[PDB]
């Protein structure tokens, strides 16, 4: 099993400020890496696939990632204040694992 | 509805199993009907080695680079029947694995719907002839798309170098290879190829330079459906490069081009770049047309087949390939021309000619 | 358009089985694959069973007590099985695969598509 490691330390919520968040795999996923997006109380939403290809219908979270063993999203602004908790997955072992990481705002 | 559909794939080892015993049977219960000329000039060839020349060469002649011979020498040790025996199970293995390369390009698979789509298309046109003579065509085909499908620089160059080394008709696909942003892959095919010719000069008696040489230095027949022969037939003499093949080429090019602008997967680009090098080679004969089985199921299968004109198209290229026009006209072809007669040695042209164009007016409707 | 709906949540014992349905609507199962992803309530997301739909069913995990099989082109079906985990919400997605030849047969998925459904309130 491919384990995965994310940092989840994302705070403060700023308008217009940039986040990274890095989802730490092991052995080689290749590039079968994808990213979602979740509200409490309801489904996730895809973001992100393929580990480099955007999706159609994503305007306030236009990002990419590195695909060199080590994956980040870089959320420009956060003008609709994008409370969620974001997830990053590998589809390539036969076995599909998921991982954690959420973003509070300021206190 | 889909009931009909669903029901007559649940057993397709067996239909695949019955046509293949009345392939067999053909050849062998009927006059003619298993002499194999093409595979006799592939291994009577290289017998000629180490005296006399391969080139000065007839059998009741060979035309192939030196890099063929060489491949084919270790095919005269043994007997010829059971080396035919072993042709055609090999070819129809070779067609299974090209349906089912497809399916798997198109991003599913099934074993039963492949088994059924070889035993529908086993016995059209161009496939019909292929196995008729003996021809290579199908192995070529399906290295070409094993390199496709592949995603490793060596395995890919090295598997079209060595199909281009042998025939010289199979080095379209560099075109698609550059669509598709893949390079270094035409970098290591051009260095296999260069080493195959080097090998074929070396091995043979410094025969690959003249034969180059001769290779620059009847195409009127209706077996010929190409722009030059359709031109020459409508003429009555040869047309080469006259004042309206360059015309007729030209406008092809530019519909190729905005067919393929218009698809955006690998089958379908592939696809319409073999067309593209089929209708302008020079001479194409029917049993080079066997490109036309992936195309199909990218019609029906892929992402437009939702719309009812590919459905449209699929069903007419089916029929008019199943009935083989140019071989019913092939009866009143003259031997060196009655309009009526002289004007339907175009059908496959036109057809090319109309699924190109609605292919590119559909895709500039959709921006 | 695309649309998927589930109805197998209930209020089962320590011990026994149940079966859950999720149903879709403007597609075909033939081109596409079907997971269930679920969810601990309080937790993060994992992910429990994957389909073909053309071929077979593999990928059962470690807890593997489920069944997760697909009445294709009858009202287009999907049906999990269990025979016992523990209480979450489960879901049920579309994705689809992508195939590569290197001297042998790999693929992956793409990636479930934005057709995700809304989940049960399944509960031990």
């Amino acid at each position: 099993d491919i384990q995965m490691t994310q940092s989840p330390s994302s705070l403060s919520a700023s308008v217009g400020d940039r986040v990274t968040i890095t989802c730490r795999a092991s052995q080689s996923v290749s590039s079968a890496v994808a990213w979602y997006q979740q509200k409490p109380g309801k489904a996730p939403k895809l973001l992100i696939y393929s580990a480099s290809s955007l999706y159609s219908g994503v305007p306030s979270r236009f990002s990419g990632s590195r695909s060199g063993t080590d994956f980040t999203l870089t959320i420009s602004s956060l003008q609709p204040e994008d409370f969620a908790t974001y997830y990053c997955q590998q589809s390539s072992s036969s076995l599909i694992t998921f991982g954690q990481g959420t973003k509070v705002e300021i206190k | 509805g889909a009931s009909a559909w669903r029901r007559v794939r649940a057993w397709g080892p067996w239909l695949l199993g019955l046509s293949v015993a009345v392939r067999l049977a053909w050849a062998y219960l009927t006059p003619h009907g298993a002499d194999l000329v093409d595979l006799h000039v592939y291994v009577s060839g290289p017998a000629t080695l180490g005296h006399g020349n391969l080139y000065e060469f007839t059998y009741p002649p060979f035309t192939y680079p030196p890099f063929a011979a060489v491949v084919f020498w270790p095919l005269h040790l043994i007997p010829f029947t059971l080396l035919g025996l072993c042709w055609i199970l090999g070819t129809i293995a070779a067609l299974y694995a090209v349906v089912r390369l497809s399916q798997r390009l198109l991003g599913f698979d099934d074993a039963r719907a492949a088994a059924v789509w070889t035993a529908v298309t086993m016995w059209t046109e161009p496939v019909r002839s292929t196995l008729d003579y003996g021809q290579i065509n199908v192995l070529l085909m399906l290295l070409i798309l094993l390199a496709v499908a592949s995603s490793r620089w060596w395995i890919s160059g090295t598997l079209i170098g060595l199909a281009g080394g042998v025939k010289l008709t199979p080095l379209v696909s560099g075109l698609y290879f550059l669509g598709a942003r893949r390079w270094t892959t035409a970098i290591w095919a051009g260095v296999v190829f260069l080493l195959t010719v080097v090998v074929g000069i070396a091995v043979v008696g410094e025969q690959g330079r003249y034969y180059f040489t001769d290779l620059l230095g009847p195409i009127a027949t209706v077996f010929n459906q190409s722009w030059r022969g359709g031109i020459s037939r409508i003429l009555g003499h040869d047309a080469g490069s006259g004042v309206l093949v360059l015309f007729a080429y030209a406008v092809t090019a530019i519909l190729a081009f905005l067919a393929w602008r218009a698809v955006n997967d690998r089958l379908g680009q592939i696809c319409v770049v073999e067309m593209f090098g089929l209708l302008i080679s020079p001479i194409s004969w029917t049993h080079h047309w066997v490109w036309m089985v992936p195309f199909m199921v990218w019609l029906l299968h892929g992402p437009w087949r939702d719309k009812v004109g590919a459905k449209v198209f699929g069903c007419g290229w089916l029929v008019l390939l199943l009935i083989g026009v140019p071989w019913l006209l092939s009866f009143a072809q003259p031997d060196i021309r009655p309009w009526p007669l002289a004007w339907a040695g175009l059908v496959d042209i036109v057809a090319a000619i109309a699924t190109l164009t609605w292919m590119a007016v559909v895709g500039r409707r959709s921006g | 358009e695309v649309q998927l709906v589930e109805s197998g949540g209930g209020l089962v014992q320590p011990g026994g089985s149940l079966r859950l349905s999720c149903a879709a609507s403007g597609f075909n199962f033939y081109y596409y694959s079907i997971h269930w992803v679920r969810q601990a309530p309080g937790k993060g997301l994992e992910w429990v069973a994957s389909i073909s739909s053309s071929s077979g069913s593999t990928s059962y995990a470690d807890s593997v007590k489920g069944r997760f099989t697909i009445s294709a082109d009858t009202s287009k079906n999907t049906a999990y099985l269990q025979m016992n985990e523990d209480t979450a919400v489960y879901y049920c997605a579309r994705s689809q695969a992508v195939y590569y030849w290197d001297l042998w047969w790999s693929m992956y998925h793409t990636g479930f598509i934005d057709y995700w459904g809304q989940g049960t309130l399944v509960t031990v």
